[PDB]
C-alpha cells in the first residue's frame, strides 16, 4: 500500500519523498565527527511526513534533533547541528550554498535598503573583489550550534516580521571590517581591514551585539552602554524619557540614574503641592524602557540608581519583589544601590544610618561622589540639625532589607561609590563618577539635561569589544590586538549617529570605550588555576597588567595621530596619575606579582601625547556576544560542561572549550566552596580595569547549615568585595 | 579486530539488548573586620 | 504658577520624535491642575514593519502605557490627581484589544 507522497521543495516545486537526502545532509555534517549517529538523529526527529511537506520545515526539524543530542558523552554534536544550521543558513539568503561575490552581493543589499548606501561610495568594485580574496567562507565551519543560532536569532540582518535572512556569517565580519576603517586613508585601510577581519573571524576579538547586528545596516548606533542622569525637575524627568525613547529604540542599554528626585512629601513649589514621590516617576521610567525595543534584537532593559541614604530607599529597595501592590512595584526594571565607605563603617559598628532626601540636604548628594570627607562632615552635621527631616534606622536592619531583595530577585546591584572616584580615569572635582549601567561594568560621567536638546547636559556612551584569553598564546599577542580594537573602536565613535545631543557631547568629548575579556574560565584551565583556591590570583594579575597596559599604549599611540580626546584634561591619566597607583592597597596582601611592563615610559607618554580614550577597559559579563566563539562568557565559570543558555527559538547547549582534554580543569560555579576565591580575581583585576566588573556573587543552599543561606555570609562578603576595591556587584545567582 | 575503530553507530539498540535566608547576623563578628 | 485651562487636547503622530513630544507635554499640563484628551489613533499597529522590517512594532498597548504613567506622575500630590481619556478609530487593527484595557480581567501586559 505504497502512497507515494510528495515533498516541497525551496522553490516551491515537488518530487517524490527520498529520503537519501536526508541521508547524504547528516552524514555531511557528521564527518570527521566522534562519536555521533546520523541513525539517532533522524529516529529521535520523529519527523512526520505528509504529502506536499515543505523541505525546509524537514531541514529545521532534524537541526533541532541533533541540537538535543549535544551531551558530555558525546560532545561533537555541537558541530554537527552547527553545520546543519550554517547550511539551512545558507539556501535561506542565496538560495544554494555558495555564496555570491562580494561586491555582487553589497550592491544588491544597498539597493535593497538594508546595507547603508555609504559602503558603494566609499569603495570601488575592484577593492570589494579584493576584499572578496580576504574572506574565508570556510570558517562558518567552526560555530557551535549555540553559536549559529546566536547569529541567525540576532546578529544576521534579517527582517523581523518576514524572518528572511540576507547575508552570511563572513560577509558580516569583512563588512564590519570594511565599515569601521572606512575613513581610513587607502594606504592602510585596506591593511586594517583585512587584519581586523581575521582577528573577529578567527575568534581573536569579540564583538557587541549592536557592533554584530548593526555595523553595515543605514541605523547608526553602536554603543551597548547608555548612561543618563535625571536632575529633580519636570523638565529634567521629561529630558530623561525622551532620551530613553530614543537609545532603546536604538540597541541600547540604560543605567538611569534618578537619586537626585526628592523624596515623597517634600513640598513642591513652596507647599502649593504634595511631592507624590519618585515611585510614580520610576514608572514612567519603566515604560519608556520597554515602549519599542522588544522587535528589535533585544528588548530595552535599565537600571536605576539611588543612594542608599535616600529618604525612599526602604520603598526602593522592594520593587522587584513580586509580592504587593502594584502602586509600590516596579519590577521591570533593575536596580543599583550605591554605598559608600560611612554606610559600611555604621554596620560593622552596629550603629544607625540617617535618611535624607536629596533636596534637604545641600551638597552632601555631590560630596556622596566626589568628596568623602566633605561627606562625613555634611552628614554627621545634618544628623544633628533638628530642622532638616530625616529618619533613622538600623544600619543592620537597612542592609538586611537589600541583601534580602538582593538575593530573591538577584537583580538588586551594589555600587561602591567611594572606590568608583579614588581609583577612577577621573578627577572627581571635575568629572565625577556618579552612576554605573544595565551590567554595572561602566563608570563614566554624566550631567542631567534640561530639554532633549540640552547642550550642557552629558550623557555618558560605551562602545565595547573583548579578547578571547583563550585564542592567545602569549601575552604580547595582546599588543598588535588592542591596536586592532581600539582603532576600530575609536573610529567607530566618528562612524555612528548619534540621536541626542547631549550624548554626542560626551562620546566626542571623552571617547570612553569599554573592552574587556571573554573564555577567563577557560584561560584558568589551561593554565592549570583555580578560581576558589587564590592560585590564579598571580596569573591574573599578570595577564590583567598586559591586558591594561597594551590597551593604554594603543590608545597612546592613537593620540599621537589624531589628537588626544577633547577632554582629556579631566582625566586623572592627564595628572600622570595611573590605575597602578590609585588602586585599593589591600590588594598587595592577595598578590606579590611584580609589575612586568615599562608604566613609567608609559606615563611619560601618556603626559606627554595624552590617551586618545578617556577610558579603555571595562569588564562586560558578554552574555551572548560570547557565544559566538563558544567561549566560555566573560570573568565568569560555566554553570557545566554543557550549559543551557536562552534563545529566541529556545534552549542551547554549550560545551566548554576543549572539554574532552580540559574537562577535569574546569572549577564548574557549584564546585566553588565560596565567593572569597572569585571575589579576590575580581578585585585583582579591577586594580588595573578603568572602569568596574560585572561580578557576580553565587550562593549553594545545600552547603549551609539548615538548607538556608545565612544573611552572616551575605554581608561577609559584601565587606570582603569592598576590602579588595571591588567597584560594583552584579548578579547573585542562588542555585535551585 | 579486523575492522577499524568504530563507536556504536545504532545507540538506541542497547535499550532493547538489555533488562531560604537565615536572617540572623552577629554585629560583633563583623566588627571583627578591616574596610 | 498661573494655567488654568482646563481641558487640554494632544494629538500624537506616528513617530518616536511625537510620542516624545506628547508624553512630555501631558507631564507639564497635569502638574498645572489640567485634564488630558490624547490623540493616539495615528500610531501603527502591532506587527507593522519598522524602518523597512528592521524591527517589529510592538504595538499600541507599549506606548499606551507610557502615556498612562506621564498622567499620573505628579499630580496627585497637588488639588487633584491627573486625568485623561485616549481615542481612537473604531477601525483601528488592535482595536480588538483596545476595548478590553479597562478590563479587570487579563494580564497586565
Ligand atoms: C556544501 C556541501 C554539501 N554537500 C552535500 C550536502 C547535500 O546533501 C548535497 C548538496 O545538496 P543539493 O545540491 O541541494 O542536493 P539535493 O540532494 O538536495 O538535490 P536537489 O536540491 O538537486 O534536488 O551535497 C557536499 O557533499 N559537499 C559540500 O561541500
Ligand atoms: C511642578 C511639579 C513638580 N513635581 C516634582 C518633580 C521634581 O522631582 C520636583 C521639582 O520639580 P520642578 O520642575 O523643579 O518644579 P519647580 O521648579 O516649579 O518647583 P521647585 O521650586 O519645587 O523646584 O517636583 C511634581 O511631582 N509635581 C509637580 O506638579
Ligand atoms: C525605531 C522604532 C520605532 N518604533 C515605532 C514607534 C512609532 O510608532 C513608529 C514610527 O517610528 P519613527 O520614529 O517614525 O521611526 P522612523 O521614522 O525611523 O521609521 P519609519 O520610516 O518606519 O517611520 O515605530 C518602535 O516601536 N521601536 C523602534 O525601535
Ligand atoms: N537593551 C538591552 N541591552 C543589553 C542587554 N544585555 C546587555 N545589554 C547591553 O550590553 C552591555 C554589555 O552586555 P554583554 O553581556 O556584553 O552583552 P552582549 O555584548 O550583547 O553579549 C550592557 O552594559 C548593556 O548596556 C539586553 O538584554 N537588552
Ligand atoms: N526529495 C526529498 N525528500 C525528503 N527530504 C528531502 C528531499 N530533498 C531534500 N530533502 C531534505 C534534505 C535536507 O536535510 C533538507 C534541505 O534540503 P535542501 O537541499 O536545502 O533543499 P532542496 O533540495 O529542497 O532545495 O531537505
Ligand atoms: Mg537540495
Ligand atoms: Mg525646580
Ligand atoms: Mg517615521
Amino acid at each position: 500500500m505504497n502512497q507515494n507522497l510528495l515533498v516541497t521543495k525551496r522553490d516551491g516545486s515537488t518530487e517524490r519523498i527520498n529520503l537519501d537526502k536526508i541521508h547524504r545532509v547528516l552524514d555531511w555534517a557528521a564527518e570527521g565527527l566522534h562519536n555521533v549517529s546520523i541513525s539517532q538523529v533522524e529516529l529521535r526527529s520523529h519527523i512526520q511526513f505528509y504529502d506536499g511537506i515543505k523541505t525546509s520545515d524537514i531541514h529545521e526539524t532534524i537541526i533541532k534533533a541533533a541540537a538535543d543530542l549535544i551531551s558530555r558523552d558525546a560532545p561533537d554534536y555541537q558541530y554537527l547541528a552547527a553545520r546543519l544550521a550554517i547550511f539551512h543558513l545558507r539556501k535561506k539568503a542565496y538560495g544554494q550554498f555558495e555564496p555570491p561575490a562580494l561586491y555582487d552581493h553589497v550592491v544588491k543589499m544597498v539597493e535593497m535598503g538594508k546595507y547603508d548606501n555609504h559602503l558603494l561610495e566609499d569603495y570601488t568594485e575592484e577593492e570589494f573583489k579584493q576584499m572578496d580574496t580576504f574572506i574565508d567562507h570556510d570558517r562558518d565551519m567552526t560555530f557551535s550550534y549555540a553559536a549559529v543560532k546566536q547569529l541567525e536569532g540576532k546578529y544576521l540582518v534579517q527582517n523581523r516580521v518576514t524572518g528572511e535572512i540576507y547575508e552570511s556569517a563572513q560577509f558580516l565580519y569583512i563588512l564590519v571590517a570594511a565599515c569601521l576603517f572606512s575613513n581610513y586613508p587607502r594606504e592602510t585601510r585596506l591593511q586594517y581591514v583585512k587584519r581586523f577581519y581575521d582577528a573577529v573571524s578567527t575568534f581573536k576579538i569579540s564583538l557587541p551585539t549592536p557592533i554584530m547586528s548593526g555595523v553595515r545596516t543605514p541605523t547608526r548606533q553602536f554603543s551597548s552602554c547608555v548612561l543618563i542622569e535625571c536632575g529633580d525637575s519636570l523638565d529634567s524627568i521629561n529630558a530623561t524619557s525622551s532620551a530613553i525613547v530614543k537609545y532603546v529604540s536604538q540597541r541600547a542599554g540604560i543605567g538611569i540614574n534618578a537619586g537626585r528626585i526628592r523624596a515623597l512629601g517634600s513640598p513642591i513649589r513652596g507647599g502649593e503641592a504634595f511631592h507624590t514621590g519618585c515611585i510614580p516617576f520610576y514608572k514612567h521610567f519603566q515604560t519608556a524602557v520597554k515602549s519599542c525595543s522588544q522587535g528589535g534584537v533585544r528588548g530595552g532593559a535599565a537600571t536605576l540608581f539611588y543612594p542608599m541614604w535616600h529618604l525612599e530607599v526602604e520603598s526602593l529597595l522592594v520593587l522587584k519583589n513580586n509580592r504587593g501592590v502594584e502602586g509600590n512595584r516596579v519590577r521591570h526594571m533593575d536596580y543599583g544601590v550605591q554605598i559608600n565607605k560611612l554606610m559600611y563603617t555604621r554596620l560593622l559598628k552596629g550603629e544607625d544610618i540617617t535618611l535624607f532626601s536629596p533636596s534637604d540636604v545641600p551638597g552632601l548628594y555631590d560630596a556622596f561622589f566626589a568628596d568623602q570627607e566633605e561627606f562625613e562632615r555634611l552628614y554627621t552635621k545634618y544628623e544633628k540639625d533638628d530642622s532638616i527631616r530625616k529618619q533613622r534606622v538600623k544600619a543592620v536592619e537597612l542592609f538586611s532589607l537589600m541583601m534580602q531583595e538582593r538575593a530573591s530577585t538577584g537583580r538588586i546591584y551594589i555600587q561602591n561609590v567611594d572606590h568608583c572616584n579614588t581609583h577612577s580615569p577621573f578627577d572627581p572635582a571635575i568629572a565625577p563618577v556618579r552612576q554605573s549601567n544595565l551590567c554595572l561594568e561602566i563608570a563614566l560621567p554624566t550631567k542631567p539635561l534640561n530639554d532633549v536638546n540640552d547642550e550642557n547636559g552629558e550623557i555618558a556612551l560605551c562602545t565595547l569589544s573583548a579578547f578571547n584569553l583563550g585564542a592567545i598564546n602569549n601575552l604580547d599577542e595582546l599588543e598588535e590586538l588592542a591596536i586592532l580594537a581600539v582603532r576600530a573602536l575609536d573610529a567607530l565613535l566618528d562612524y555612528q549617529d548619534y540621536p541626542i545631543p547631549a550624548a554626542k557631547r560626551g562620546a566626542m568629548g571623552r571617547r570612553t570605550l569599554g573592552i574587556g575579556v571573554i573564555n577567563f574560565a577557560y584561560y584558568l584551565a589551561k593554565h592549570g588555576k583555580r578560581y576558589s583556591d587564590g592560585s590564579a590570583n598571580n596569573l591574573t594579575h599578570k595577564t590583567f597588567e598586559a591586558i591594561q597596559y597594551y590597551l593604554l599604549k594603543a590608545s597612546n599611540e592613537l593620540a599621537k595621530e589624531q589628537g588626544a580626546c577633547p577632554w582629556f584634561n579631566e582625566t586623572t591619566y592627564a595628572k600622570g596619575i595611573l590605575p597602578i597607583d590609585t588602586y585599593k592597597k589591600d590588594l598587595d596582601t592577595i598578590a606579590n606579582e611584580p609589575l612586568h611592563y615599562d608604566w613609567e615610559a608609559l606615563r611619560e607618554s601618556i603626559k606627554t601625547h595624552g590617551l586618545r580614550n578617556s577610558t579603555l577597559s571595562a569588564l562586560m559579563p558578554s552574555e551572548t556576544s560570547s557565544q559566538i566563539s563558544n567561549a566560555t562568557n566573560g570573568i565568569e565559570p560555566p554553570r557545566g560542561y554543557v550549559s543551557i543558555k536562552a534563545s529566541k527559538d529556545g534552549i542551547l547547549r554549550q560545551v566548554v572549550p576543549d572539554y574532552e582534554h580540559l574537562h577535569d580543569a574546569y572549577e564548574l560555579l557549584w564546585e566553588m566552596p565560596g565567593n572569597d576565591g572569585y571575589l579576590q580575581l575580581v578585585g585583582i583585576m579591577q586594580k588595573f580595569i578603568d572602569q568596574s566588573i560585572s561580578a557576580n556573587t553565587n550562593y549553594d543552599p545545600s552547603r549551609f547549615p539548615s538548607g538556608k543561606v545565612p544573611m552572616q555570609q551575605l554581608l561577609k562578603d559584601l565587606l570582603t568585595a569592598y576590602k579588595f576595591g571591588v567597584k560594583t556587584l552584579y548578579y547573585q545567582n542562588t542555585r535551585d | 579486530l579486523p575492522f577499524q575503530t568504530r563507536s556504536n553507530p545504532i545507540p538506541w539498540i542497547n535499550t532493547w539488548l538489555v533488562s531560604q535566608i537565615d536572617s540572623e547576623v552577629d554585629t560583633d563578628d563583623l566588627s571583627n573586620f578591616q574596610l
